[PDB]
């Protein structure tokens, strides 16, 4: 969602998921077009990986398993 | 099924139990 | 100008502040009598400020786009009066104190009891001291050509 | 018209900031959230009723408690731009016309 | 030890140390030998020290698991999730 | 201070507001009242006797950094000895009690080390500054968004 | 009085009477001389 | 056996010879200094007497001829406010119209532009508006010109020189000895009778004629200037007469013990005058007389000369049971050779006394148009606060002085004293625990409704409306003396207080004196956290006191002295071991405890008390009861107290209140800047001060008294003693700038 308009919409960074939480604050912390509550991403890393040519979900997966396996070896 | 419902207890409540009941064990007591 | 400021007497902010400040303090005047102690004092002080915002525009101080006078330090000879000058002052008052203080410290370094006269001036041997600050520069400078200036030996 | 003072994100603005009412109607600035809340205009431009005391809450003292109403009418033809002086800085001014 | 106003002696450092047991009862079981022989059938299987241990971690681990990940929206909100439309940013959203 | 004069300067200038900063930037009651006090409205106000907004999390990483930097003070005023004789005194009170004199520690409780109470203080003193200072930066930068 | 003389010329009070005449030096000149933020003689 | 004066002729000749010798009582210091170690060092000890000699008869004569000193300090200080008050105050134009015009008895010269300190005070008169309440004082007194407080000035001015001089002549002239010291007895038949009961009933006479008839004036709205003078009526009766009809019969009422006949002007009212917001002046004098009577029966317990009395020794050591051996026998020995004894009770009971005003001050209020002058008000609660609590850790402090320094089992032996110091280890042990139960439960209440209302669950709170905790002892407690008056003191008529309840509010020009003060779940949440801050300090000053002799650490610290910086980083580390640092420490947990004590105080009053009223009795408060509702969690005390409160002192720039921001920023600097002296040591300051010294010696410039770093102890020293400064000292600009600014 966020490479398609990426100034009118906030990065998400994960979910939240907190037994503690009350149901305002899961109404309050529902953002960015989610299905919950999640956290707002302010390392950049959504613009880093745009500029780079990341694009669809499949890249990041296989970035993921290209660095699992780089850290195993 | 949701697969946060599972592992946000098991790594935050079962995990740190676990580790710190064996971590306890090994440095408090003589070899 | 210097800086993209311009000349105060020329400013509008700078006038726009005088005219602002002034005003408040007409204010205060007012509620009292018209010729009371605190209704002096109030006056007294309005003299004061036109004269210091007209003190400011003759002397040809820079005012930015809030009005407030910047003072330049990189050595332009229109503006030595900002930093300079008064540092040369400065240095010079500096130089006599210092000088007059290390001239009693090793005058008083020869008796026994040298901390006695340390917790206790030694108030004529100060006041015979103190003037010699007055040449302090010509006495440091012959001081460290003749190299006795800094301990050798340390 | 009622206009509150401070939003309830505890943001430093008025509510509605920006407004045009209507000729001799009094405008009532209410405090919503973050007192020590303060109205107190520009006095710069606004055509006309060039009083100072008027219109404007004096500096110093401000709205007290949580919820405080300084209740002024306007009644001049033109705009006037009504600001906190504590927090004009974070950007809680505000323009009110009467056309 | 204790000869009047001596409280030292080598031959009974214990007593000398203060090695009571202030409150020790030395009595005989209170509970009857009926009732004892209840208990001690039904409670054995829980008195080995690893197993004890390794069942008691691993039981509490799934207990945990399977009434977390099966509970039900009216125990925890954060699993009923929203219920209203969200706002939007000061200019995002 | 770095960090301090970046986020004014900026947050000056993403407001269009830049003589703000160039007016109340030279006297130390400007950087108080027009940077700190100022700007941190939203974020105090991240939860209230009238309900929360988003910001709570960081209104109470807030006061949690304030916590921490304020615990690090004792490790660094209070020292060794005084913890020492207080300890030796909980030892002796564990001992004497019925009911629990039953079960025995099997290390003697110490007090800290010197130099690993200035560490521990010295780790309490920093986490709770850049904690705090984390939740103030991005609640006062995200709750204008500018 | 010798001792008076000497008893004047301990640290404390010797630097109290010389920072309190420098104190009455620097205010009479700043309110003969007053807002002066250069030196504009030369 | 029997008691007389007993003096000593010139003991020592008053001379300059010794001021000419810096440190002349200590046998190392008269020598000379060899480094800057030595000028600290001076100071350090100049009043310890106890150490610079051992004999008793030398340090009592010294502690004497001090005090006179600083009586005379007192008076001169006592003149200047009345001088300040006569030539350079506005009490005549606050005597005419109390209620618009704000006191204020400084001015400042217009040298820097300071002069905007000469704010707008009202009545002509630009000036620095000042907080002390001398003006309600001098209204209550009768002052009505300025000449009588020329006069004042100038009596206390002759009273100083007159301390001043008794001073020089009772140590140079004539001394007197031990055993005129040693009597205290006699000492205490003077103090209860002659001191406080003549005191008292001489204010009560003063009262009687001087206050109640001007008083009377002034409520009756007489311009100050048509008041007859006080001397008046005392020569002319019908004056009195006339207002106090029942001053006819002349006291003769006063031996036909026809008492009621004086019920005019002696009164048991009770509650507040409605005019004045401040007490009946007819039921302070009644209470003075009362006084009077009760201290000058109680000065004639002891038995100084003629047989009829009570020997201390004799009640002392009648005191003993079963569970104490033989307790209080030794204790009349014990606390008439040592002064440190005498001092840590004095000034433990005077911290208490200094407390217990501030409370019944705040409540009660004595002065007229005192209660409706917030700022006097928030000013004299927090300074008495403030002194208190200062004086009861200086009473730990000298205690343990006293046991390291001159307890002594083999020639002054007490059995409770010896009891105590016996099972110190449980008295310790459990003070502990109480500590940490208590902090637990009141500031674990905090925390928990701080997470509680961020995870959005305000129904779970600690709160009025969520988990109710109700005080309901103190409850009860105020709701039993709101129905006291009528019931069970018969001879009331309003209660002793408006914060116990019946309604009845009362207001003056406007503002609200006082009105039923309510007690909810917050209340309970600060009492508790009061409670706990008490604890730990006590627990800490405790500790250093049982503990100053010996411990299980260090077996033998009464030969390392009561203060020192260690023995050394070995048992694992033995920093601050000594009694002296537990002081240290003390003053840290009294600064929390207080300011705690304060900020409660302060919001409460400005949130359910003080307000403006108006025409309907509508009483819009400062805050709208914002204390029950926000005072809950700590982001309230964050937000709705501090940062709320803050605003003002922050804008107080420009205005005649910027010396209050100025010293806020002041003060906050200089706490941050004794964190320098609390966080390091002194082997890094030294260590640097070598290679500056070598600067300096590369020159020429090095000095002879050689520059030594700060002691261990020095450096702990100031670093609380900046710190105490910093702290108090924002909080002063804070509250005063808030409460001259919104009040
Ligand atoms: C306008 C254009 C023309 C300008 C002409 C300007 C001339 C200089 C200015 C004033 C000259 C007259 C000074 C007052 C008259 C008497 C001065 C004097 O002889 O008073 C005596 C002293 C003596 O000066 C020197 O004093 C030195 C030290 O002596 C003593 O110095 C101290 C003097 O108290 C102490 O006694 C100390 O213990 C002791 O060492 C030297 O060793 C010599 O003895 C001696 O030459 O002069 C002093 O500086 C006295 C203190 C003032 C000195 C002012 C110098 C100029 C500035
Ligand atoms: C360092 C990388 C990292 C970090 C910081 C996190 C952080 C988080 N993960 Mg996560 N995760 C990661 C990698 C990471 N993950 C990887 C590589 C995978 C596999 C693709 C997963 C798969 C995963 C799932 C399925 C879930 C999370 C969830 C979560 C959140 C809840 C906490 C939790 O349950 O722990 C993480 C739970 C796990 C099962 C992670 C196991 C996989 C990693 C590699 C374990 C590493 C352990 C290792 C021995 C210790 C490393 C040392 C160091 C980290 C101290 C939390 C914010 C939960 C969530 O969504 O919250 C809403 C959730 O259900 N993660
Ligand atoms: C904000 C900083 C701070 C804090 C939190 C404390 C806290 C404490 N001080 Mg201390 N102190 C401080 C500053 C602080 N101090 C400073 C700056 C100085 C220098 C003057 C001192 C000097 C000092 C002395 C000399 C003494 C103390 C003592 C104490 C303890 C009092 C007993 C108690 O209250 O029990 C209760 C504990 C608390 C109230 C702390 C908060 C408890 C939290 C809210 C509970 C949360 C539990 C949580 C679920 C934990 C699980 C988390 C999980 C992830 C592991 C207490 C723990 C006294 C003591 O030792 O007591 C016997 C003692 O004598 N302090
Ligand atoms: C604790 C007592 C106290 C305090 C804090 C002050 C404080 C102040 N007084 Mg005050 N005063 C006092 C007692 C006090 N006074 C007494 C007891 C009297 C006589 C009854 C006076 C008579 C007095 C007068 C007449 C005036 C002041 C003035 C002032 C203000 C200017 C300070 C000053 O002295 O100018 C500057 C300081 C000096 C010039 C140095 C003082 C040296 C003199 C000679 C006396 C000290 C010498 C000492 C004995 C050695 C100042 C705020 C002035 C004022 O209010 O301005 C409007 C003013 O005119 N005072
Ligand atoms: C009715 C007799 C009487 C009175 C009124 C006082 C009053 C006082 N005594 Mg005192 N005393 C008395 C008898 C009395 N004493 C006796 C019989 C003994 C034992 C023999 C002592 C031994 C004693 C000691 C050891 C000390 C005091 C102290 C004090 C002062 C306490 C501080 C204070 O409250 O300030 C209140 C301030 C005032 C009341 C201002 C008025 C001051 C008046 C003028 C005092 C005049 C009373 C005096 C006894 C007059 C006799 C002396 C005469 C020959 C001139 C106070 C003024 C302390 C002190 O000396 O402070 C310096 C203290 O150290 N007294
Ligand atoms: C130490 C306190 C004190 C002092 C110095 C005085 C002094 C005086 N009182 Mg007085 N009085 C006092 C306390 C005092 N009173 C108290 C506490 C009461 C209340 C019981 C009274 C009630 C009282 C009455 C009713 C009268 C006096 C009167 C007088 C004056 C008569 C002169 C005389 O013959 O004697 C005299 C100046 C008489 C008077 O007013 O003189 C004109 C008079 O009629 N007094
Ligand atoms: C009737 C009250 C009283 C009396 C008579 C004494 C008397 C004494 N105390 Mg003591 N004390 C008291 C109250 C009292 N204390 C209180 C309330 C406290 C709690 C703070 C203490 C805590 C205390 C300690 C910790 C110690 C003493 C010590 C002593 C003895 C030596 C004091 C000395 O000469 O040091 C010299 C006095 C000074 C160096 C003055 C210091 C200046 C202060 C710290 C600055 C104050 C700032 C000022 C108010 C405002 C700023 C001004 C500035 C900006 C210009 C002495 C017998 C010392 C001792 O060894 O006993 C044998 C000791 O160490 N006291
Ligand atoms: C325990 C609660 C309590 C308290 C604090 C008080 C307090 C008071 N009562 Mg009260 N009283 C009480 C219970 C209480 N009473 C009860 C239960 C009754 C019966 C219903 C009364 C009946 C009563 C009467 C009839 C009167 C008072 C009066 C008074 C006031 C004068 C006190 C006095 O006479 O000196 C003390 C008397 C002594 C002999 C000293 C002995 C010390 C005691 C006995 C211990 C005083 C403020 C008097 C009043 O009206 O005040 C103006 C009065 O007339 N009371
Ligand atoms: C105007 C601002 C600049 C001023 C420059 C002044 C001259 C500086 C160079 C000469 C310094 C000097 O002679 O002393 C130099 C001083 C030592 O001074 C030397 O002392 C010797 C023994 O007494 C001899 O007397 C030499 O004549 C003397 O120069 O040391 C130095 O400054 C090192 C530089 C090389 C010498
Ligand atoms: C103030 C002036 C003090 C004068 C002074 O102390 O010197 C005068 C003398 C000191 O002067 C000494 O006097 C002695 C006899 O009194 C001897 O004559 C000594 O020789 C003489 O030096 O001290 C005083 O007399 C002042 C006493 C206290 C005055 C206050
Ligand atoms: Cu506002």
């Amino acid at each position: 969602a966020w490479v398609q308009d990426p100034l009118h919409v906030r990065p998400i960074a994960h979910a939240i998921w907190d037994p503690h939480f009350g149901q305002p604050a899961v109404e309050a912390f529902t953002r960015g077009g989610a299905l919950g509550p999640v956290n707002i991403a302010y390392s950049g890393v959504y613009q880093w990986w745009y500029t780079i040519g990341l694009r669809t979900n499949e890249d990041l997966y296989t970035g993921a398993i290209f660095l699992l396996f780089l850290s195993f070896i | 099924i949701n697969l946060p419902s599972l592992f946000v207890p098991l790594v935050g409540l079962l995990f740190p139990a676990v580790a710190m009941a064996s971590l306890f064990l090994h440095v408090e007591k003589r070899l | 100008d210097i800086a993209g400021l311009t000349p105060c007497k020329d400013s509008k902010q700078f006038a726009k502040r005088e005219k602002q400040s002034i005003k408040k303090l007409e204010s205060s005047l007012k509620l009292y009598a018209p010729d009371s102690a605190p209704a002096l004092a109030i006056n007294a002080t309005i003299e004061k400020t036109k004269r210091r915002f007209d003190n400011y525009g003759k002397q040809g101080l820079l005012c930015g786009a809030d009005g407030l006078p910047h003072l330049i330090v990189s050595g332009d000879q229109r503006h030595w009066g900002e930093f300079i000058t008064p540092g040369i002052l400065f240095l010079y008052i500096a130089g006599w104190i210092g000088w007059v203080g290390r001239s009693y410290l090793i005058a008083i370094r020869d008796d026994k009891k040298p901390t006695q006269k340390e917790i206790i001036i030694d108030v004529p041997l100060a006041t015979g001291l103190v003037f010699r600050g007055f040449s302090w520069p010509i006495a440091a400078y012959r001081e460290l050509l003749n190299g006795e200036l800094v301990a050798k030996d340390v | 018209v009622e206009v509150l003072l401070g939003a309830s994100d505890g943001g430093l603005a008025f509510v509605p900031s920006s407004l045009e009412v209507s000729a001799g109607e009094t405008i009532v600035f209410k405090n919503n959230a973050g007192f020590p809340h303060n109205v107190v205009f520009d006095e710069d431009e606004i055509p006309a009723g060039v009083d100072a005391s008027k219109i404007s809450m004096p500096e110093e003292d401000l709205l007290n408690a949580p919820g405080e109403t300084y209740s002024v009418k306007l009644d001049a033809k033109g705009t006037y731009k009504f600001y906190c002086s504590p927090h004009q800085g974070a950007g809680m001014v505000g323009q009110v016309t009467v056309n | 030890y204790g000869d009047k106003s001596v409280y030292f002696d080598l031959e009974d450092l214990g007593n000398t140390t203060g090695q009571w047991d202030l409150y020790g009862s030395d009595a005989p079981s209170p509970y009857n030998s009926l009732q004892s022989k209840f208990f001690e059938t039904f409670a054995a299987p829980f008195t080995k020290r690893g197993l004890l241990l390794k069942f008691l971690i691993l039981g509490g681990g799934s207990t945990l698991a399977y009434f977390s990940a099966t509970a039900s929206g009216d125990i925890l909100p954060i699993k009923k999730g929203p219920q209203l439309p969200p706002q939007l940013g000061p200019r995002l959203g | 201070w770095v960090t301090f004069y970046w986020h004014w300067k900026h947050i000056t200038l993403w407001q269009g507001n830049v003589s703000q900063f160039n007016e109340s930037s030279t006297y130390l009651m400007g950087w108080l009242r027009d940077y700190l006090w100022l700007n941190s409205s939203q974020l105090i106000n991240g939860y209230n006797p009238f309900g929360m907004n988003s910001l709570s999390v960081w209104a109470w990483m807030f006061l949690f950094g304030h916590l921490v930097w304020a615990t690090g003070f004792m490790f660094l005023i209070s020292w060794r000895g005084y913890w020492q004789e207080l300890i030796e005194t909980l030892a002796w009170a564990h001992e004497r009690t019925p009911l629990a004199n039953l079960i025995r520690w099997r290390d003697k409780p110490v007090a800290l080390s010197i130099v690993q109470a200035r560490l521990v203080g010295l780790v309490h003193f920093s986490v709770g500054y850049i904690f705090t200072y984390a939740a103030f930066l991005i609640a006062s930068t995200s709750g204008k968004f500018g | 009085m010798r001792d008076l003389k000497t008893y004047l010329s301990v640290a404390p009070v010797a630097s109290t009477l010389w920072f309190a005449a420098l104190a009455g030096l620097l205010i009479e000149i700043n309110r003969f001389f007053p807002d002066a933020l250069t030196f504009p003689f030369f | 056996p029997e008691v007389k004066i007993l003096v000593d002729r010139d003991p020592i000749k008053t001379s300059f010879e010794q001021w000419a010798k810096p440190g002349h009582f200590s046998r190392t210091i008269a020598k000379g200094p060899d480094t800057t170690t030595w000028i600290w060092n001076l100071h350090a000890d100049a009043h310890d007497f106890d150490s610079h000699t051992s004999d008793l008869e030398e340090i009592s004569r010294k502690v004497f001829s001090a005090h006179f000193g600083q009586l005379s300090i007192i008076f001169l200080w006592l003149s200047g406010m009345y001088f300040h008050g006569a030539r350079f105050s506005n009490y005549e134009a606050w005597l005419n119209d109390p209620t618009h015009i704000r006191p204020s008895a400084q001015v400042v010269w217009p040298i820097v532009g300071q002069e905007i300190l000469n704010g707008d005070v009202g009545g002509g008169f630009r000036g620095i508006q000042i907080t002390s309440g001398f003006f309600q004082i001098w209204r209550a007194s009768g002052i009505t010109s300025e000449l009588q407080l020329y006069c004042t000035a100038i009596g206390a001015l002759v009273f100083a020189a007159l301390m001043l001089f008794a001073g020089w002549f009772h140590y140079h002239k004539a001394a007197p000895k031990l055993v005129w010291f040693q009597d205290v007895e006699s000492m205490l038949n003077h103090h209860l009778a002659g001191l406080l009961g003549l005191g008292s009933l001489s204010w009560a006479g003063h009262q009687v004629h001087v206050s109640l008839p001007i008083n009377q004036f002034l409520n009756a709205g007489v311009d100050p200037k048509e008041i007859p003078l006080p001397h008046e009526f005392i020569l002319n009766r019908d004056l009195l007469a006339q207002l106090y009809p029942s001053f006819a019969e002349g006291a003769t009422p006063f031996f036909t013990l026809n008492w009621s006949k004086y019920a005019d002007f002696l009164t048991f009212r009770g509650g507040l005058d409605p005019l004045t917001g401040g007490l009946w002046l007819t039921d302070i004098a009644h209470h003075h007389l009362a006084i009077a009577i009760l201290f000058l029966i109680a000065g004639h317990m002891y038995r100084t000369n003629w047989g009829i009395g009570h020997g201390i020794k004799d009640i002392l050591e009648a005191h003993k049971g079963p569970f104490t051996g033989q307790g209080h026998k030794g204790l009349y020995e014990i606390l008439t050779t040592s002064w440190h004894a005498q001092l840590s009770i004095n000034l433990a009971m005077l911290g208490s006394l200094t407390i217990i005003v501030a409370h019944h001050m705040y409540a009660m209020p004595p002065y007229p148009y005192l209660a409706t002058d917030y700022g006097t008000q928030l000013s004299l609660f927090t300074h008495h606060m403030w002194i208190g609590g200062f004086l009861i850790v200086g009473a730990a402090a000298h205690a343990a002085i006293f046991m390291v320094r001159d307890y002594d089992p083999t020639t002054r032996y007490n059995d409770l004293l010896d009891r105590v110091l016996r099972h110190r280890d449980a008295i310790i042990s459990h003070l502990n625990w109480v500590c940490i139960f208590l902090g637990f439960h009141s500031f674990g209440l905090y925390i928990h409704n701080d997470t509680m209302s961020a995870l959005g669950r305000p129904q779970d709170m600690f709160s009025d409306t969520a988990i109710q905790l109700q005080p309901v002892f103190a409850q009860w407690i105020q709701n039993t003396h709101a129905l006291a008056p009528g019931t069970t003191a018969p001879g009331a008529t309003t209660s002793t207080s408006l914060t116990w309840g019946g309604g009845d509010l009362v207001s003056v020009g406007g503002k609200v004196a006082l009105l039923p003060i309510p007690l909810g779940t917050a209340d309970f949440l600060v009492h508790h956290i009061h409670a706990f801050t008490i604890h730990v300090t006590v627990l800490i000053l405790l500790k250093g006191v049982l503990f100053a002799r010996s411990s299980r650490l260090i077996p033998d610290k009464a030969n390392l002295g009561f203060r020192f910086p260690c023995d050394g980083p070995g048992r694992g580390g033995t920093c601050q071991v000594s009694a002296w640092d537990h002081v240290f420490l003390g003053l840290f947990w009294m600064y929390n405890a207080i300011s705690v004590v304060i900020f409660h105080f302060s919001w409460k009053m400005q949130s359910d008390v003080w307000g403006s009223i108006n025409d309907q009795g509508v009483v819009t408060h400062i805050t709208g009861g914002n204390f029950a509702q926000s005072s809950i969690t700590i982001n309230g005390w964050l937000r709705d107290f501090l940062w709320a409160q803050a605003s003002q002192v922050i804008q107080s720039y420009g205005s005649s209140l910027s010396a209050y921001g100025l010293f806020f920023l002041g003060a906050h600097f200089v706490w941050a800047f004794s964190l320098m002296f609390l966080f390091s040591g002194r082997g890094y300051w030294q260590e640097l001060i070598e290679s500056i010294v070598w600067a300096h010696n590369k020159l020429k410039v090095a000095p002879a008294t050689q520059p030594r770093a700060l002691s261990i102890v020095q450096g702990r020293a100031v670093g609380v003693t900046h710190y105490l400064l910093g702290g108090i000292a924002t909080t002063w600009a804070f509250f005063l700038a808030r409460i001259i600014a919104v009040g």
